[PDB]
């Protein structure tokens, strides 16, 4: 170690420590301030590429901030990294202190910003609190609150009409009414995300009006995707489809409205958490508060607590069913980022005990949504779920796995998915191996499709469901033309 | 044309679904049906937690099938076991016909509906089924309008849907017209999947057993006087199949009544039987005594 | 692109063959001492336009990527570079010193919101823009 | 085994072998399983 | 590499140090022997399963 700093590689020094698994060698006295940017970035990238283990991993990361702090300049892109992994308050606290003194304000804007957009949602809402306490100078807090980033994003969007209108106008003019309006209606209002499309909604009332059952609620949420995020007209014309204003319409169409709602405001949703709130306790009933209620977990995703929760735990132990799979779900979503001892262990019982469908949907996938970056815990939860009655149960294990995994591959997660499915001939859990692949694999995504080739040749449409469902996700920000050939037979077999 | 309904996605247990076969092998050709017990839970799932029939009749799968004696007779008995179940809906076979419901059947549909709306018939075919996962398709049974507007398609949301033809064209309209298939799902789990594995305790006493030393030398003979028939067409094959045609082959060499195929079919049963039969009557002789 | 405003230039091409051709094949001119040919055919059709490529740029995989090393500048809140994620050295370029923006915070720039040091150095003037707000 | 530049390439060959290896330790995985499931397509 | 020879001691500069990386390497070198094997027999699983 002693002759490679006497040549001054800052690589072969970096190289020996890795091995070694140890902190000694790898604490830098060829980074104290010897040529101070880019360097620790790609060591950090190398911990987590490189190794499987939580541990050294985690020490490397925390003393690398406070080190990198001190030196002549701070970069940024690499204590994010560090941060977002540990989720410590301490990372972002250190590093704009410094940054007060100097009176660069702009500086310490930039980490905010990124800080929403990539660390995990409870963190946040934390922090916002956080730097007061410590002292830092409203401007930097108002960025990381993130209620600024959303809009200078929206800003841009509405203005520019960055989705062009013609594409809907297509789908519009060529589709006929039955399912196919109902199709329509989601097609345009997914694609013009985060810009006005007031056009589509007024000239096309009659669709809306047309479908029956669930299909006819679905269309009316479609409406929240597209006035994400504004409070001009956007408002004005949802209204309308809502309670809020004129025409209403049908039942269907009430809790659509109430659920788009949500969805606009979701994750900077405080100012409608106790409107929401409110409509679902009184009733706890109805088709309007089923759609108030999905709204309301939207909105308050990632602050994990304690309070919202609850209110919405009586309403599943009372077991009323049409809003029972909405408050199912939206437990999940509150607590979602890092482990929450309660939400586990009465959503687990819970989903179990009752034989109301929706209500076993809504919790099931619940269980999975609370853990990220907590690997250990959910070994347990996923075989318990995949020997129960329940076929529902099954595949939400699998995505149990997949979320608390997620932050570095393991051997143990994919190896467990594994056997179960190899040994039966039983659907649930065959789908649910290959399905599981895709968000630990993350790290090196070239990976997924390598096991994926064996299972996309099995002929049970039910791997073959599973082997696209993983290649989709892991793949989706970092392409492989490997991934996209495997597709291919998936959408020609004529299984639904 | 507009209504707002719900689809019925229909959960068979595995007790049920069992029941359902039995009846359905027994009343061939004869069309045969019964009542589904069950319960109405959720919003949508009628669940057949058993079934029990109404009388085989020539005039089956018709209202006069269906016996008012049975009904009110069981539902007292019934009372007493400390379950009084729900009449969910009504089992039928048809082994004369696959999945495309009869005339009189589809009046007898709608008076089950008239009863309860979450009502089914679900139609159990043993010797007109063309496939081995059990073929079984689920009926609520709405009108033509619904398919032709594309109504039908609306009312079925919470559904998947599977399409499959035992016999033809004729069979793809009469489920259309229908309700088409809508999703069967099972309520099974480990302890009844453990009750249908068993075989026989029995094979405690048979994988020790061996037979009689005359029997072993009978065995052997056979197999090595057999094997020499099919030997003088073995040296050909060994000489010649450049062949790789199956039908050319086939002429050529002794291709299709191979010699290969049967030695190699003949030298494994014969090893194999040797090896039990000694290796059982060898464990016994120092265990018992 | 829109059925509608498609749909007519079809229909202007079609009427021009047609009508042309009509006149064109039943006059008699060959056995004449005109010779203009007793039979000429009339046929137009239209082209629809392809994709876009102005100055090469490099193509790898789906494209996660796609860089050139000859630069322009664009303007922000105006993102019509529609950039592939995980590009660090397009964004900003590499850094800036040629713009108001200055960098203090070195090859941090992600793809999303960055905005360095203003007060370094001034090469241009700065709206600002209480739009984000009137949309909150 | 100098402290050259041979050091340097042996260096890069290292790095990226080494992550490849993780990817390796998956494949070992599957290869057992997949003995099983061979198995189980006969059923 | 090299067959033998020191250049500029293990003191000096520091050769032994950089120098212990050659022989890391030799470790991934035995590793790719066993990979080759592994590719071939994962392949005739997969080929028997597949037809």
């Amino acid at each position: 170690f002693q002759r490679c700093l006497d040549d001054h590689k800052y690589k072969q020094a970096i190289g020996i420590a890795l091995e070694t698994r140890r902190l000694d060698v790898f604490e830098k006295t060829i980074l104290e301030s010897n040529d101070v940017p880019g360097m620790l970035a790609y060591s950090l990238k190398l911990c987590m590429s490189l190794m499987q283990n939580k541990q050294f991993r985690n020490k490397v990361l925390r003393v690398l901030v406070k080190i990198y702090m001190n030196l002549e300049k701070p970069d940024f892109i690499n204590v994010c990294q560090c941060l977002i992994f540990l989720d410590d308050t301490q990372a972002v606290s250190d590093i704009l202190e410094k940054l007060v003194k100097e009176d660069n304000l702009l500086m310490a804007y930039q980490i905010c910003f990124d800080l929403y957009e990539s660390a995990s949602q409870q963190f946040l809402s934390s922090v916002i609190q956080n730097l007061r306490t410590v002292g830092t100078p409203l401007k930097m807090i108002k960025i990381l609150s993130g209620e600024m980033a959303i809009e200078l994003h929206l800003q841009f969007l509405i203005r520019n009409n960055n989705t062009d209108l013609m594409i809907l106008k297509n789908t519009k003019d060529a589709v006929r009414n039955s399912v196919c309006h109902t199709a329509t209606v989601i097609a345009n209002s997914f694609m013009h995300c985060g810009t006005t499309s007031d056009q589509f909604l007024r000239d096309n009332l009659e669709w809306l009006a047309r479908a029956t059952n669930w299909a006819k609620f679905t269309a009316t949420a479609s409406l929240g995707v597209i006035h994400k995020g504004h409070e001009k007209e956007a408002l004005q014309l949802m209204a309308t489809y809502l309670p809020k204003d004129t025409s209403p319409g049908s039942a269907y169409q009430e809790g659509g409205g109430l659920y788009a709602l949500g969805l606009i405001h979701a994750n900077h949703g405080g100012d409608i958490i106790d409107y929401l709130l409110n409509q679902l306790k009184n009733a706890s009933n109805d088709i309007v508060r089923h759609g108030g209620s999905l709204g309301l977990g939207l909105a308050a995703m990632g602050t994990a607590r304690q309070d919202v929760y609850d209110l919405l735990k009586t309403n599943l132990y009372q077991d009323d069913a049409v809003t029972g799979e909405a408050a199912g779900l939206a437990l999940g979503l509150v607590m979602l980022g890092s482990k929450n001892t309660q939400a586990i262990e009465d959503m687990v019982g819970y989903a179990q005990e009752t034989q109301h469908e929706k209500i076993l949907r809504g919790l099931a996938v619940g269980i999975a949504l609370v853990m990220y970056g907590r690997m250990e815990e959910a070994d347990a939860l996923i075989e318990s779920l995949c020997r129960d009655k329940d076929p529902i149960l099954r595949r939400s294990g699998m995505y149990t796995v997949a979320m608390a995994y997620c932050g570095s591959g393991n051997n143990k997660a994919i190896r467990r998915l594994l056997h179960v499915a190899v040994s039966d001939v039983n659907d649930d859990v065959r789908r649910a191996a290959v399905e599981s692949l895709g968000f630990i694999l993350f790290r090196t995504p070239e990976q997924c499709p390598s096991v994926v080739s064996l299972l996309s040749e099995s002929y049970n449409p039910h791997v073959r469901y599973g082997a696209a469902m993983a290649l989709g996700v892991c793949c989706a920000g970092t392409g492989n033309k490997e991934a996209i050939n495997l597709l291919e037979p998936m959408t020609n077999d004529p299984v639904n | 044309a507009p209504a707002v309904d719900t689809a019925e996605q229909v959960y068979i247990s595995s007790l049920a679904l069992l029941k359902m076969l039995k009846h359905g092998r027994a009343g061939v050709p004869m069309e045969v049906m019964g009542l589904m017990l069950g319960e109405f839970v959720d919003d949508y799932t009628v669940r057949v937690i058993d079934v029990f029939a109404m009388p085989q009749s020539g005039t089956g799968v018709s209202v006069e099938a269906v016996d008012p004696v049975f009904q009110a007779k069981m539902l007292d008995m019934l009372k007493q076991t400390g379950r009084p179940e729900m009449v969910v809906g009504w089992y039928h076979s048809h082994p004369g016909f696959g999945c495309w419901l009869s005339g009189v059947d589809i009046n007898t549909q709608q008076s089950f509906e008239a009863l309860s709306e979450r009502a089914v018939a679900v139609v159990v075919d043993p010797i007109q089924s063309v496939k081995g996962k059990v073929v079984i398709d689920a009926f609520r049974l709405i009108n033509a309008n619904m398919m032709v507007l594309g109504h039908e398609p609306r009312q079925t949301t919470s559904n998947l849907g599977h399409l499959n033809k035992p016999s033809i064209q004729a069979l793809i309209h009469g489920l259309n017209r229908h309700y088409y298939s809508i999703t069967i799902n099972y309520r099974k789990n480990e302890l009844e999947q453990k009750m249908l594995l068993n075989l026989h305790k029995k094979s405690w006493m048979e994988g020790l057993t061996l037979q009689d030393y005359s029997e072993h030398c009978k065995h052997n003979e056979s197999v090595v006087k057999e094997m020499l028939e099919l030997a003088k067409n073995y040296n050909k094959a060994v000489e010649e199949e450049d062949k790789m045609t199956p039908e050319q082959l086939a002429i050529k060499n002794v291709g299709k009544q191979d010699p290969k195929r049967h030695l190699e079919e003949h030298v494994d049963v014969l090893m194999t039987s040797n090896i039990v039969q000694c290796l059982a009557a060898m464990l016994d002789t120092v265990v018992f005594k | 692109e829109v059925p509608k405003e498609k749909e007519k230039e079809k229909v202007s091409t079609a009427v021009l063959s047609i009508t042309a051709k009509a006149k064109k094949k039943e006059k008699e001119k060959e056995k004449k001492e005109e010779e203009k040919m007793e039979v000429d055919e009339a046929e137009k059709k239209e082209e629809k336009e392809k994709k876009k490529e102005p100055e090469p740029n490099f193509q790898l995989l789906d494209n996660p990527a796609r860089v050139m090393p000859a630069q322009l500048k664009v303007l922000s809140m105006t993102e019509t570079c529609r950039y592939q994620p995980f590009k660090p050295l397009s964004i900003g370029g590499i850094i800036i010193l040629k713009d108001t923006s200055e960098d203090i915070e070195e090859l941090v720039e992600p793809v999303a919101a960055h905005g360095p040091k203003i007060e370094e150095e001034e090469q241009e003037p700065e709206p600002p823009e209480p739009f984000e707000y009137i949309d909150d | 085994s100098f402290l050259g530049p041979e050091p340097e390439d042996l260096e890069d060959l290292y790095s990226r072998y080494k992550k490849l290896q993780q990817e390796l330790e998956f494949l070992e995985v599957q290869e057992e399983y997949i003995k099983d499931e061979q198995k189980n397509l006969k059923k | 590499m090299a067959l033998d020879g020191p250049e500029q001691m293990e003191l000096e500069e520091g050769k032994a140090g950089s120098g212990l990386r050659q022989y890391y390497l030799s470790k991934i070198e035995e590793l790719q022997l066993i990979v080759n094997d592994k590719s071939q027999n994962l392949r005739r699983l997969q080929a028997q399963r597949n037809e």
